[PDB]
């Protein structure tokens, strides 16, 4: 029958090695597709090594531009009474409205970050959110 | 029926258990093959010697090797392994040759289809270690077709008796390279200093090229 | 036409919230065995709380809670371990009925 | 019967997508399945670097572009070995979603392992069941990591039996000898609902234009 | 194997490939260098690579 | 298989009967227990262990020719044991939804 | 290409420090109040830094200053001052 050894090449590489052998008296029902749609990489066993020098995993952070303002904005109110409705895909919160209004402001031409947050904090306000500060 | 059985090693353990004294029990090492690259080798442990060789060789078949051979009649490079304490140096040879390598390995190659071939033993020379190490050398070989993929240029031969006529016997399958390549002045590989010595004729072993039966 | 993932990311309520730490959110409990919610809130993972005394049979399958998250995934590396080791739950206090 | 075993079985194998899997889903579905979230950044396994997009606050994203891509060569395959009229076997050792994974299976017309998976199912199947059984001509794992974290045996087990392997692997999973691994949360309820439906639709799909294949060579 | 950085140097057959040979009027060879500095680079690997070949010629 | 056990079938029918010939009974009405009374007559053993004696009566394989297994939960070896779980699992999730001298 | 893509920056949500309470504040060993803050009332111990939940530095410093004090006429050494004993009790340490 076909080699078991798991840890020398891939399924297919061991399968074909063993047809062209005439070991495998016929080839298996899934070389065929695998043949026609190989994955993108072939499932060579690797044994996994820990990073021990200057080497670092290179999956990078995920951050953007309204961090920033996410980070103020939560320094200085908080969560706030309105809650995250996470089910909804299209939910906005405080947060993301502050970020919003201050984007558009930025926009407008104003550039002083806290010219900019201060703006963006009467503008809620007078759109009717309840921007409580904590300090 | 077509794979030939070969035995390797045949070894008394025992055991030191309370309830009998001294276990004792016949651990075989088997190589099987069908003369044509599917090789593989096993190990079985009984209490009967018969039913060892049953196990192992039973066994052996469903953890088959494939391996690669140039000309189907030898490895396509040399190859330089070490696994554990146990150094193979296998150097590829033309036809006629012959087989001059331990006689582990002579047989094993006999078992794979490997009739041309150099292979020298070093360090520890424990059997176990010394067909793994093989196998795993033997396995691990890149054929030139492989090359050729690899680096997008034809793989050319070029053969004393043939003259300066190049053989291709390597094309990548893909689209060509048209990158010279690198034209090194000196390449940077590990050399082996018994290869050198034996070049140089500095070597002077009496058991060297010492002639024996056709193998 | 469709957006690329990078979009969606970016606006996604999950990344819209910063840490976790004492974010309010709306759970839906979604299973109960004796005393213990299983509320799910939009993460990867579900949050197990203790059925609190106050209203606690008006606390059904498929009702809307808040909850106070702490930790997304409650992850801890040991003495010797290679990698962090983790419950596979997540770590909310669960506050009351959310209308 | 070569005029028969030609035309039915090698003529999908012509074609890029034969069973038209690209509709059944699209990225936005994944996100909103969650499917994207993976675990923290500690428990990261270092072979699903390639397919993690980046880290959001200590938290693993899985990139939905290499997503895609996987699942759609995985539902591919899947659909292809369904319409050999192959084997399929789902296994998941998470106890959570188990019951609804066997009902998939037995609306699928194909199998499930759920339960604590016995030593040898696979490597000592000719002991266990019969000399002449049938293993399964590919293994879908919805969950590749048992209850202690480690990988599966099946994964080990079915390498070693060659049979190929269709897995939804986390962040720490090991997608080393998984054949077609698809880059996805395994622990959402949203995601494992989305990849049985995706896998029931595949081979149902299968089954169905196998069906009509089969049909209509008999009416030539 | 063999020590050292390329070994092939400590060889035979490479020392033999040199192909200069000086006319009987050059008696001393002065191979002024810098350790470091990329203009001179060439002439390092000169002194690394082919004064042995030369020196054995 | 079970070409095996409908061929077993056929020739208990054909000799219940030569049996109901045999005792002179009526062959439609030639039950079980006309079978069982008449073996033990016609061989009458008094060995104690009565799965010792002659009898004349009427496990089977999970999969066909093809080679398919005809349970989906076969692959666990115990597909009964785990299909009957499946089911009082699959019970109790409706009644959790909706809502002696016996042993 | 695409602004969607995630930028390179520093974590602007991170948390500062958990500053100790005499971070930033002059030690000195004539403030005899402060250091004996820092030691047991009945035996005039140094506590440890697991007590006092302060950093090595300010620990060091901490334990310099009641060493020169004590060895200088500015502080008992068996016990604690009296009269310092309704300071506020910022060592994490219950006798009863
Ligand atoms: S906390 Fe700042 S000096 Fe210790
Ligand atoms: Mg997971």
């Amino acid at each position: 029958a076909g080699s078991r050894l798991e840890t020398v090449g891939s399924i297919f590489s061991r399968t074909r090695d063993l047809v062209r052998a005439g070991v495998l008296k016929e080839k298996p029902l899934w070389f065929d597709v695998y043949d026609a749609f190989p994955p993108l990489r072939e499932p060579v066993f690797q044994r996994p090594r820990v990073r021990y020098g200057k080497a670092k995993a290179p999956i990078q952070d995920i951050w953007y531009h309204e961090d920033r303002i996410r980070a103020k904005f939560y320094s200085v109110y908080g969560s706030g009474q309105r809650a995250f409705d996470l089910f909804n895909p299209n939910f906005k919160s405080t947060c993301q409205r502050f970020v919003e209004k201050y984007t558009e402001l930025q926009k407008l031409g104003e550039t002083d970050e806290e010219k900019l947050f201060v703006e963006t904090g009467k503008a809620l306000l007078a759109e009717g959110v309840i921007l409580r500060r904590v300090g | 029926e077509d794979f030939d059985t070969r035995i390797l090693e045949v070894r008394n353990v025992f055991t030191m258990t309370a309830k009998e004294g001294r276990k004792k029990s016949i651990r075989v090492l088997v190589a099987v093959g069908n003369g044509k690259g599917a090789a593989g080798f096993s190990i079985g442990k009984a209490t009967d010697r018969m039913d060892a060789f049953r196990k192992a060789k039973n066994r052996a078949v469903h953890h088959l090797h494939y391996i690669e051979r140039y000309e189907d009649h030898t490895i396509f490079h040399d190859i330089s392994l070490r696994f554990k304490r146990t150094h193979i140096k296998m150097k590829k040879q033309p036809k006629g040759y012959g087989l001059r390598c331990h006689r582990a390995i002579i047989t094993i190659c006999r078992l794979i289809g490997i009739k041309d071939m150099y292979a020298k033993v070093s360090g520890s020379i424990n059997m176990l270690s010394l067909t793994q190490g093989l196998f795993r050398g033997l396995s691990r070989q890149e054929t030139h077709q492989q090359l050729a993929d690899k680096k997008g240029l034809h793989v050319v031969e070029i053969r004393e008796e043939c003259g300066p006529l190049p053989i291709v016997v390597a094309s990548p399958r893909g689209p060509l390279r048209k990158d010279p390549e690198p034209e090194d002045e000196v390449p940077d590989v590990k050399l082996d200093w018994e290869d050198v010595k034996t070049a140089q004729g500095m070597k002077r072993s009496v058991w060297s090229n010492l002639k024996r039966a056709a193998t | 036409n469709v957006e690329s993932f990078a979009s969606m990311l970016r606006h996604s309520p999950l990344t819209q919230m910063g840490p976790a730490k004492d974010k309010l959110v709306i759970g839906r409990i979604f299973h109960i065995v004796e005393n213990d919610l299983y509320i799910d809130f939009g993460g990867k993972f579900h949050c197990v709380c203790r059925r609190p005394e106050v209203d606690g049979e008006k606390y059904q399958k498929g009702t809307r809670v808040r909850l106070r998250l702490l930790d997304l995934e409650l992850t801890s590396r040991f003495l010797g371990a290679t990698t962090d080791t983790t419950v596979l739950e997540a770590n909310a206090v669960l506050l009351g009925i959310q209308e | 019967s070569t005029d028969f075993n030609d035309k039915i079985l090698n003529e999908p194998l012509k074609h890029s997508d034969f069973f038209n899997v690209k509709e059944l889903f699209s990225v936005r579905s994944l996100f909103d399945a969650r499917v994207h979230l993976g675990h923290k950044a500690g428990c990261r396994h270092r072979f699903m670097e390639p397919y993690i997009f980046g880290s959001r606050l200590d938290h693993d994203i899985i990139d939905l572009e290499q997503t895609a891509t996987h699942l759609q060569l995985a539902l591919n395959f899947t659909a292809h070995m369904a319409y050999r009229k192959g084997i399929i076997l789902f296994i998941s050792r998470n106890r959570q979603f188990s019951y609804l994974i066997e009902n998939m299976a037995r609306d699928c017309g194909e199998y499930a392992h759920t339960r604590y998976f016995r030593g040898g199912m696979l490597t000592n199947a000719r002991l266990l069941f019969g000399p002449t059984v049938r293993l399964p001509d590919l293994i879908i794992f919805l969950h590749t990591l048992n209850n202690i974290f480690e990988p599966h045996v099946a994964v080990r087990d079915a390498a070693k039996m060659n049979i190929p392997t269709v897995g939804i692997v986390d962040t720490n999973c090991n997608p080393c000898l998984i054949t077609y691994p698809v880059p996805g949360n395994d622990d959402s309820p949203l995601a494992v609902h989305l990849y049985c439906r995706l896998f029931q639709t595949a081979i149902t799909r299968a089954k169905e234009k196998r069906q009509q294949v089969e049909a209509l060579y008999r009416l030539q | 194997p063999m020590k050292g950085r390329f070994p092939i140097r400590r060889t035979l057959q490479y020392l033999s490939q040199g192909n200069v040979v000086f006319k009987d009027s050059v008696k001393v060879m002065t191979v002024n260098y810098n350790t470091h500095g990329e203009l001179g680079e060439g002439a390092r690997k000169f002194v690394f690579f082919n004064i042995p070949q030369i020196q054995y010629k | 298989t079970e070409d095996f056990i409908k061929k077993q079938i056929e020739e208990f029918n054909i000799g219940k009967r030569h049996l109901a010939n045999m005792m002179g009974e009526d062959p439609e009405t030639f039950t079980q227990e006309d079978i069982d009374r008449a073996i033990a007559y016609l061989f009458p053993s008094g060995l104690f262990e009565k799965r010792a004696r002659p009898v004349m009566k009427h496990r089977a394989i999970q999969w066909g020719e093809d080679g398919r297994p005809f349970h989906y939960l076969f692959y666990t070896g115990k597909q009964s044991y785990y299909s009957l779980m499946h089911d009082v699992y699959g019970m109790l999730l409706n009644l959790e939804k909706h809502q002696i001298g016996s042993r | 290409s695409n602004e969607d893509l995630p930028i390179s920056m520093e974590n602007p949500y991170k948390e500062p420090l958990k500053k100790c309470i005499l971070c930033g504040k002059h030690v000195d060993y004539k403030n005899v109040q402060l250091l004996s803050q820092f030691v047991s009332p009945f035996t005039g111990c140094i506590y440890g830094r697991h007590i006092t939940g302060l950093c090595g530095k300010k620990q060091k410093e901490i334990t310099k200053a009641i060493k020169r004090a004590q060895i200088m006429g500015f502080m008992p050494v068996t016990y604690k001052d009296p009269a310092y004993l309704k300071d506020p009790k910022v060592c994490n340490i219950r006798y009863r």
